[PDB]
């Protein structure tokens, strides 16, 4: 369960500052030792950080396409695993292609979605596909180190089917609560792009979601918080249940997506700093 | 890595070695399984996936009664699982006849695990692999469930479910039907096992084929009808039996107070979902009668001729 | 002990660690099995003694060769000749385009001399499954993996722990019989056949009733009259559900007339009426066999 | 010293979740699938998918990192 | 079966490199054929005791005779060596072997646990992992289907089990030659008939070839009451056996 999970422990950060002082720390790191071993060439924060974002769009996107289909919770917990590496990991010392596939890989042993290795590089000319799969086998482990072997990633998926099931049986005043389904699967993707998932709880990201496309109908549920969550009693939890959402949807709101032309630029630097 | 001294030898099996070492740091005795690769087919599989599973369900849960994952580093090659020393388990008491398994300490044995299994079962964690050698103790006199390389999530309802039986011996009767979706029914059914074996030194119902298994059940308990298993006949490897009478239960156990008769013939039920829980089988008379549990620091700890030419 | 250059780590079973080494005085590559003779304490391990003890006397080209044998006080090597893959990694990637038929009618072939081989030496392989059968780059397969391996002098008592994995099972097994024969060895043979054929596992059972209930399926639930005592065996029910057979013509469509009976020969209920392993070498079905 | 049960308590930092033996008492099994036969004959109910999503649900609403 | 004469050739075949050197008791400084009748008959106990098949003592008991062939053994160490080939045979032959911790009890504490596993190393060494050894039980198997009478197999095992416990006499015959003459014995004295035609096609083995072992078995089974070891015959008295050690060899053997 979450409320004791190591997710929960170690992987829930108070604000965005910490995350940016972490990545600053990884790649400020690999700066020192490459100088050790022995300047225009290294990627600022920022750089890696685009790079990132564009990577984890490349392993949606293999995700989606994969065969057999992947469960939604396979790419959820990849796609963690992916933001958890590059947390305190550099792009300039480990390939992110090499890294995302890691990430879907283990994210299959983890979820208990059984395939071969064949069967999972075939979803990838078949020498590059034996390569990828050695190096896949050589850099699991190394993922699972930099994952300090907490590997279970709790989801938003089923907090939402609960918070569905409980707008139904509680909640008499929203007519239809499966008409808000749709909507609200659409925040919860862009939420998936942005850094929430290191900031807030799944069950906090799943309501936002709802509260978010039953906001845009132009229906308010104030009362479901206040009364059926029973929180007129706790005034402050409310407020800060609100601020929190808020926040949600204000990192929403300030998301960039990264752009062609400079991620094409980017990418040929990182080439360059990886060979 | 590095910061171990190996000085000892536990184990071996056929999915990995176990030695004892040191910590070298708090200078405390560690238990170290060495993950092996298996046959040279499963060489392109990465990390084994029994000890992934192991990983990552140790590494969220915490109690007294469940073994603890200490650390678990690895070479690029060989992983390797730190785990607390436990001395022996609970299948050395029991074949051991030297020492007498009193009433009370049935009933330690029983609390712990128990305990254990409650908190396992509300994080929705399915054991599945149940069995005396897999109840450690130590110096203390404290159990913990370990083993947990078939242990399982339940509650959703994807069927992800892909066999990974406990050994014949401790399988529920719906598993031996071959029931895809199931409950904490296959976790009590084996500790009820476990209990008769306590009970008797012996294996309860030691059958040698799944078949044989579900005869000596059926023999032991009498074949179920439908009124006690609405819907028995529904699960794919159901196989119709003789109707056999079934033993009484005070017959069987002897010795068993009326109390134990009724957690027994609770944690024996053939209906899944009126099997008593590990909540319920705590609250029982059984637990909370006289004499109380034994402290665990008192717990027991373990032709011919010669030719002359 | 120092004549070998240990190349890497290939796999680590239930008693020895293989690696693949090299022959430094003639550089020849081989497999290397050790087996820590401490830590033991029983010595050395019983399935050790009979697999070096059987493997000594088969000399075949069909079967894996034991070069060597180096005894020590706390440690035993084995030294095999190495083959690069199996047969059931060849078959997992020439799937989708299918082996061709001579290249399984020639793997049929030596693998019944092997086994022919084996059995008129009084040895029972017991563990014939497509992971256990090596290939090489030349067009040969070999049987391996005589861990479970037996000899028949006597009869064999049947052990539940040791074994073939469930889909390579013969049904005499399956229903609790007392003694081993030749006969498990040609079903697990025609099951590996089908499987090449067909490219998936002819009877993929998740469990022992599972495993039984898919051959009562395809080949129709057995009675008195195919196999004659039956009903007396230790785990027969009555109340087995009734199919019938389906013909060959659905369960191996690629198969011809010639390769559906000897397929049908092998997969015979009655242990006493499956051909032997020399009786298959004898079928029309071989009439054309050359190495690719 | 004899035994006394003493329930788990584990802060779960969110809104209380109903028992499991209630859930089809107020209704949240009316808006769940309906389990097979088989799946009755295994041991699995609705009731154990309905609790497991409500107990997800709820589960730490109110917590601040 | 169609390798059934394949085995019995292979068998046939394999005797010749398994037969133990003949004559090597009086090249042994120390132990003689008494203290080796005194082994024998401790083996057979023993595998009474544990519930041990028949194959495996032959198996022990041809080790044992390997082993002393090359080896100088003193009278104390004996023991130990019957105590290794046995777990050896129980390895080899058996579902699942007795530990060796009952095989050191067995012996009430005479020998350590390492002293057992370092001699069973030393034997496996002596005789180069050679144990797929023939026997006269897998002879008298193999001779048991040209029948079908129980209490002919049952005396027929009793008389080869009482060819093991003299090395003087036997140890110059291949288990073959042992098995035939025993089948002929007990033919003789159960039901009178002799060395079946189609024993003679398959072997080779005429009357006259067997002869020797003949009256060698014939006079071993006549003063079989008198010898100072009995274990076999306790043996063979169970039912399971058909009680066949306390029935009346013949007299006379024509």
């Amino acid at each position: 369960m979450y409320h004791n999970s190591s997710q929960k422990r170690h992987w829930t950060f108070s604000s965005e500052e910490q995350l940016a002082r972490l990545r600053a720390d990884a790649n400020r790191k690999f700066r020192c030792k490459a100088v050790a071993n022995g300047d225009p060439v290294f990627l600022e924060p920022h750089e890696e950080m685009t790079l990132c974002k564009y990577y984890e769009k490349r392993l949606l996107e293999f995700c989606s396409v994969f065969k057999p289909a992947m469960p939604r919770s396979v790419v959820g917990t990849a796609c963690m695993y992916f933001k958890r590496f590059y947390l305190n990991n550099s792009v300039m010392e480990y390939h992110p292609r090499i890294i995302m596939l890691t990430c879907a890989f283990l994210a299959c042993k983890v979820d208990e979605f059984n395939v071969s290795s064949p069967q999972f590089v075939g979803n990838l000319s078949p020498l590059g596909q034996e390569k990828a799969l050695e190096q896949i086998l050589e850099y699991e482990l190394l993922l699972i180190q930099q994952l300090n072997f907490h590997l279970i990633v709790h989801n938003p998926y089923r907090p939402f089917e609960g918070f569905l099931i409980d707008l139904k049986t509680r909640y008499p005043i929203l007519e239809n609560p499966e008409i808000l389904r749709k909507t609200a699967d659409d925040f919860l993707n862009r939420i998936a792009l942005t850094d929430a998932y290191l900031l807030y709880t799944p069950s906090q990201i799943a309501l936002t979601a709802i509260l978010s496309s039953a906001s845009r109908a132009g229906i308010t549920m104030e009362s479901y918080l206040s009364e059926s969550l029973m929180l007129k009693e706790n005034r402050t939890c409310l407020s800060q249940l609100l601020d929190i959402m808020k926040s949600m949807r204000n990192l929403v709101k300030k998301y960039e997506p990264p752009r062609s032309e400079e991620v094409a630029v980017l990418k040929q630097k990182l080439e360059r700093c990886h060979s | 890595a590095k910061r171990y001294e190996k000085l000892d030898f536990l184990g071996e099996g056929q999915f990995a070695t176990v030695y004892k070492a040191r910590d070298k740091n708090t200078n405390q005795i560690v238990a170290i399984k060495k993950i092996k690769l298996g046959h040279r087919s499963e060489a392109k599989d990465g990390i084994n996936r029994t000890a992934l599973r192991e990983i990552k369900l140790l590494q969220e849960l915490s109690h007294p009664n469940i073994i603890g994952l200490l650390d678990a580093f690895g070479h690029k090659s060989n992983i390797s699982l730190v785990f607390d020393f436990m001395e022996t388990d609970l299948e050395v008491i029991i074949k051991d006849n030297s020492l007498v398994l009193t009433p009370s300490h049935i009933k330690a044995y029983m609390l712990m695990t128990l305990q254990g299994l409650e908190y396992l079962h509300q994080h929705w964690i399915l054991h599945r692999d149940l069995k005396p050698n897999n109840l450690l103790l130590d110096e203390n006199g404290v159990l913990k469930l370990a083993d947990f390389g078939l242990a399982k999530s339940f509650g959703s309802p994807n069927r992800a479910y892909t066999h990974q039986v406990v050994t014949r011996w401790y399988r529920a009767p719906e598993l031996l039907f071959g029931a895809r979706m199931y409950g904490v029914g296959v976790d009590m059914w084996a500790v009820g096992c476990i209990l008769a074996e306590l009970l008797l030194r012996v294996p309860f119902l030691p059958g040698d084929s799944d078949l044989d298994q579900l005869t000596r059940i059926f023999e032991t308990l009498g074949t179920p009808t439908e009124e006690q298993w609405p819907d028995m006949c529904s699960l794919p490897d159901y196989v119709t039996f003789k109707s056999f009478p079934g033993i009484p239960l005070h017959h069987i156990f002897s010795a068993a107070g009326d109390d134990l008769l009724d957690l027994i013939q609770g944690l024996f039920l053939f209906n899944p979902c009126a099997r008593i829980t590990a909540t319920q089988a705590l609250k029982m008379k059984y637990f909370s009668n006289r004499p109380g549990p034994t402290p665990g620091c008192q717990l027991p700890r373990p032709l011919p001729k010669k030719l002359i030419f | 002990m120092e004549n070998f250059q240990k190349v890497e780590k290939i796999g680590e079973g239930t008693y020895g660690v293989v690696y693949k080494a090299r022959n430094k005085l003639t550089g020849e590559v081989v497999a290397l099995k050790k087996i820590r003779l401490d830590t033991e304490t029983e010595g050395v391990p019983s399935t050790a003694i009979r697999e070096i003890s059987l493997l000594k006397e088969l000399n075949h080209p069909n079967i894996v060769k034991l070069l060597d044998v180096i005894h020590t006080e706390n440690k035993l090597y084995l030294v095999f000749e190495f083959l690069h893959q199996d047969l059931k990694k060849f078959m997992d990637a020439s799937a989708l385009t299918g082996i061709p038929l001579p290249l399984i009618k020639s793997y049929l072939f030596q693998l019944l001399q092997g086994l022919a081989f084996c059995h008129s030496h009084r040895v029972l392989h017991r563990d014939l499954k497509p992971q256990n059968l090596l290939i090489n780059t030349e067009g040969a397969i070999k049987l391996a993996d005589f861990g479970l391996a037996r000899a028949f002098g006597v009869p064999v008592r049947t052990y539940t722990h040791e074994v073939v994995t469930l889909w390579y099972r013969a049904p005499e097994i399956l229903l609790g019989c007392k003694y081993y024969s030749t006969a498990v060895d040609i079903w697990s043979l025609g099951c590996i056949f089908a499987e090449m054929v067909t490219r998936r596992a002819l009877f993929p059972g998740d469990s022992e009733i599972d495993q039984l209930f898919r051959i009562f399926r395809t080949l129709g639930t057995p009675d008195e009259v195919v196999w004659p005592g039956v009903t007396s065996m230790p785990d027969y029910k009555p109340s087995f559900p009734k199919w019938a057979r389906q013909d060959f013509s659905k369960v191996v469509p690629p198969l011809d007339e010639d390769g559906r009976s000897l397929l049908s020969q092998m997969l015979h209920y009655d242990p006493n009426k499956r051909i032997s392993a020399k009786a298959a070498l004898a079928h029309p079905f071989f009439q054309d066999v050359t190495k690719p | 010293a004899l035994y006394e049960y003493q329930p788990l308590q584990i802060e779960t930092y969110g809104p209380h979740v109903p028992e499991l033996e209630m859930l089809g008492r107020l209704g949240y099994l009316n808006h769940v699938r309906a389990a097979s036969p088989q799946d009755l004959a295994g041991g699995y109910t609705s009731s154990l998918a309905c609790h497991r999503a409500l107990q997800d649900a709820f589960s730490g609403l109110f917590w601040q990192p | 079966p169609d390798y059934h004469e394949d085995i019995h050739t292979y068998l046939r075949e394999m005797e010749v490199k398994c037969k133990p050197k003949v004559g090597y008791m009086k090249k042994q400084p120390d132990i003689t054929n008494s203290m080796r009748a005194i082994l024998v008959d401790w083996l057979v106990e023993v595998g009474e005791e544990y519930k041990l098949q028949n194959e495996t003592l032959h198996l022990a008991v041809n080790y044992i005779d390997r082993f002393l062939s090359s080896m100088s053994v003193l009278r104390g160490k004996l023991q130990l060596v019957g105590t290794a080939a046995m777990l050896l045979a129980s390895k080899f032959e058996e579902i699942y072997p007795p530990e060796v911790a009952e095989f050191v009890y067995i012996t009430d504490d005479t020998y350590t646990k390492k002293q057992v596993l370092r001699m069973e190393h030393l034997v496996l060494k002596v005789l180069t992992f050679d144990l797929a050894a023939p026997t006269v039980n897998q002879f008298l198997t193999q001779y048991f289907l040209h029948q079908a009478n129980c209490k002919v197999e049952s005396l027929a095992m009793f008389l080869g089990e009482l060819s093991l416990i003299d090395a003087d006499p036997y140890l110059k015959y291949l288990p073959s030659v042992i098995a035939g003459a025993a089948f002929h014995l007990a033919l003789y004295t159960v039901t009178g008939q002799s060395w079946p035609e189609s024993l003679i096609r398959k072997t080779g083995y005429t009357l006259e070839s067997l002869k020797p072992c003949l009256m060698d078995l014939h006079q071993t089974y006549l003063k079989a009451p008198q010898h100072a070891q009995q274990s076999i015959r306790e043996k063979y008295k169970n039912s399971k056996y058909h009680g066949v050690s306390l029935l009346n060899p013949p007299e006379t053997l024509n």
